[PDB]
């Protein structure tokens, strides 16, 4: 509403005026926790495009680099489909802590299960090792591109969530207990007032009294 | 007439008196006694008792000191643990939170309708008042020298080594100065003080 | 350990991801991949991408950009963080940084 | 004077009187009439009046408790909204806030200088509120028996498939006392319950 | 009070009078002088003087119209500075931005301790703001023109084109009003504009 219910009296008037401090404490404290947040956004969206550039032209190399291994060992593609026992590179989650947000970034346990040993010692040499090399290197860099995302989209929400509650301070909170203040001061002004008519009239009466008798 | 501080009675009397007792609704409310607000109370005698104690308890004024800094500072975090939530503090703050609680529940908190804690002589207060501090002293050391060492020291690592010496000074309150007696409390104290000093020696 | 990677390319990105070291089946005989040329559909495409959200254990789905295309519907939609996904180029049509639903949230930042 | 019910007559004579209609000059400059508060206001012969209801109309009371606790917690989620926003909200809670505006749009506003609404008997007004309060329940069962479900029935389908619902729940007072009589009044309020019950089977 | 125009004198005096200058402390602790707020102040009597200036500073009004309006769109552009990154900045912005700052520093920063600057006519006046705003006019259109022409202008060209007219631009206002007549002031800062024009042609 227009105030807070509350009845004015000189004991109110401090109790109002410690909310107002109190409220305007914590507007600076949330507006310093969302520009640290927006700082840690602004870092992520520049390196988040330095990546991607990266990786894509890593991905140019690879896709021109593909053919002249293809080129010494037949055709391997029914083998490769058909032929997944165990993939070796996992994924596990981790924390990090950004003004007390936790963002959830990705850790990189190597397992060795390697079930593509075969791979035609005799048809298919440094080719396709070199190949498998670029590939898995180029697996664990967009893991790291991933985890850069994940950090990404919940410090956006979490500014959005921080901004929200700074613009409700700000416009509804803060204005509604100036107005109960200003309030209480017209209301006190009030009560004095009526103080200062009756102890003139009994001024008055006095001396009436005194000069009619 | 409500619990105003601008009262005419009220702001006519401490215009007068060298001590006042403050009252805490808050405290009062939460059923904590004595309800003594302990950051708007005054006392204007500490400089004029000052030879009395530099002569019978030549170590307690430190001890005030130390333990009203604590006091303010616990209060400064306060309001910030409030909006944010203690994610994110220093060790020494989680010391000073934890220092600051166990002052208000185990030294200042009265209990004066039980045979134990009805009169607190001196040398009791002191006592306990020394062996917080003393506490509180070497946990700050402790965690502020191995800062930037190799297994850096926190506050849970603490309160797990020593949770039985965080227990005796939880509980140093319930001696009591007729069934015990000045030397047997005094001695009490001195064994306490050494377990806990044997305890961060061995944890460090 | 506790999460995957997965795929969905064409036979040519899914053999290189395998080179790489990831692709993998279920217990029960699922792949982390789905190879698309001119003979499935898009409704295929957009369940086979739901499957893949809604399995708890991908945190990493790697999806070829060019197709991404015509279900960027799917994709879209998916407003979560860690179900990663991300959009790969290659030769035919090389990275492109307008059709991207995680450069979506920098609007002005560029 | 200035609107505040503060002054020392409304004081003295809200202490007398047994019926209170307070008016909210923020509903009288939008134009909604009459500007009654209905979370100031009270009456003090509601229970002297439950004789004559069962004898007369016997299915009020319910329809009455049943608005007034709708409106009643319209205005805790108000001013949650009002700080947080329309997201946090379950299903139920967004019935709930259509539904009260629903209430304070067709029901509680009366422009009485029309020929339609410048008198209201008491048999369209049981009407009326039956009406509204039968959308309520059958909208809060359906949004909550299939709530772990798949299905989901929620607001935004409700509100999509009953368009041509919801406009004649919110027309119901422009009907006619007088030139469309009882007969004719209770006939359509009656159809209109049919058509609404028909829409909800056909969403399930 | 603290800056606060609400107290009945205040009030009043602003209720009356009919030009109000706002001097600031947050301008004076920059070292801008005359501390004069340019966004709170205001001036009433404009009308007022409309024979005077159509009769002795003919092209003036347009003049004070146009650097209102920069000032003001200098200023409502804070955000957009702000809350996204300075990159999406439309030309004409950028146009603004650095031309109401030129105008800022070398316009309204007046320096008394000067033998120049004590005192500036009105001919040095109007003939100071008539360069600035022709520039400004003229390096808008250059870029508003080849908007879609495969020639994309900005003020990255216009900044490396004229790298003199900018500083004799800021270098107006050394013009000794003594030591230097009033018909030399008129044709330097003639031949200055011709100049301008010069190279915005050369340009395009
Ligand atoms: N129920 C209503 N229907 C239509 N108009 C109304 C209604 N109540 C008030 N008004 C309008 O609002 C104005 C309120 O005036 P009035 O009823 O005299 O209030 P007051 O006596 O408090 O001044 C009227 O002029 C009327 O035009």
């Amino acid at each position: 509403k227009d105030r807070i219910e509350i009845f004015p009296s000189r004991m109110a008037q401090t109790i109002m005026k410690a909310r107002l401090k109190g409220a305007q404490t914590g507007r600076n404290l949330l507006k310093k926790k969302s520009d640290a947040l927006t700082l840690r956004f602004r870092q992520i969206l520049k390196k988040i495009i330095e990546t991607k550039m990266l990786m894509g032209e890593v991905m140019r190399e690879a896709a021109f680099s593909l053919a002249e291994a293809k080129f010494t060992a037949g055709d391997f593609s029914t083998t490769v489909i058909q032929n997944v026992n165990k993939a070796q590179v996992k994924i596990r989650a981790k924390k990090d802590n950004v003004a007390g947000v936790t963002l959830p970034v990705f850790e990189h346990y190597h397992e060795g299960t390697d079930s593509y040993e075969l791979t035609g010692l005799a048809r298919g040499g440094e080719q396709l090792a070199k190949l498998k090399r670029n590939y898995a290197k180029a697996v664990e860099l967009l893991v790291e591109l991933a985890s850069l995302q994940t950090s990404f989209v919940t410090l956006d929400e979490a500014i959005k969530i921080t901004n929200r509650r700074v613009n409700a301070i700000e416009h509804v909170i803060i204005p509604r207990i100036e107005r109960t203040l200003a309030y209480i001061i017209t209301e006190l002004d009030e009560r004095e007032r009526e103080e200062f008519y009756r102890l003139k009239k009994i001024q008055e009466k006095k001396k009436i009294l005194k000069e009619k008798s | 007439p409500g619990g105003d501080f601008s009262d005419p009675v009220t702001s006519a009397t401490l215009g007068i008196v060298q001590v006042f007792w403050g009252l805490d609704k808050k405290l009062a409310q939460r059923k904590h006694f004595p309800s003594v607000n302990w950051l708007i109370s005054y006392s204007k005698y500490m400089r004029a008792l000052d030879e009395y104690y530099d002569k019978h308890f030549t170590e307690f004024v430190p001890l005030r000191t130390k333990a009203k800094e604590i006091l303010q500072e616990e209060e400064d975090l306060a309001e910030i643990v409030q909006l944010v939530g203690k994610a994110s503090l220093a060790e020494t703050d989680k010391i000073t939170l934890e220092v600051a609680k166990l002052i208000k529940d185990d030294f200042l908190q009265q209990n004066g309708y039980t045979p134990y804690d009805r009169f607190c002589p001196f040398y009791k207060t002191v006592g306990m008042l020394s062996n917080m501090i003393a506490f509180y002293d070497m946990a700050r050391r402790a965690v502020e020298t191995t800062a930037q060492s190799d297994n850096k020291i926190t506050w849970s690592i603490i309160r797990e080594h020593m949770g039985d010496i965080l227990y005796k000074l939880s509980s140093m309150k319930f001696k009591d100065p007729l069934k015990d007696g000045e030397a047997k409390i005094k001695s009490d104290y001195a064994q306490l003080l050494e377990d806990m000093q044997n305890a961060f020696r061995s944890l460090e | 350990r506790g999460k995957l990677i997965a795929v969905i390319g064409d036979e040519d990105t899914v053999t290189g991801f395998l080179l790489g070291g990831i692709g993998e089946l279920n217990k029960n005989r699922h792949p982390n991949f789905l190879v698309v040329e001119k003979d499935t559909t898009i409704n295929e495409i957009e369940d086979t991408f739901r499957q893949f959200l809604n399995r708890d254990d991908i945190g990493i789905i790697l999806i070829n950009q060019y197709i991404a295309e015509m279900v960027r519907h799917a994709l879209d939609a998916h407003q979560q963080s860690i179900p990663a996904v991300l959009e790969i180029p290659s030769k035919e049509h090389p990275y492109d940084a307008a059709k991207d639903s995680i450069l979506r949230r920098a609007r002005g930042m560029f």
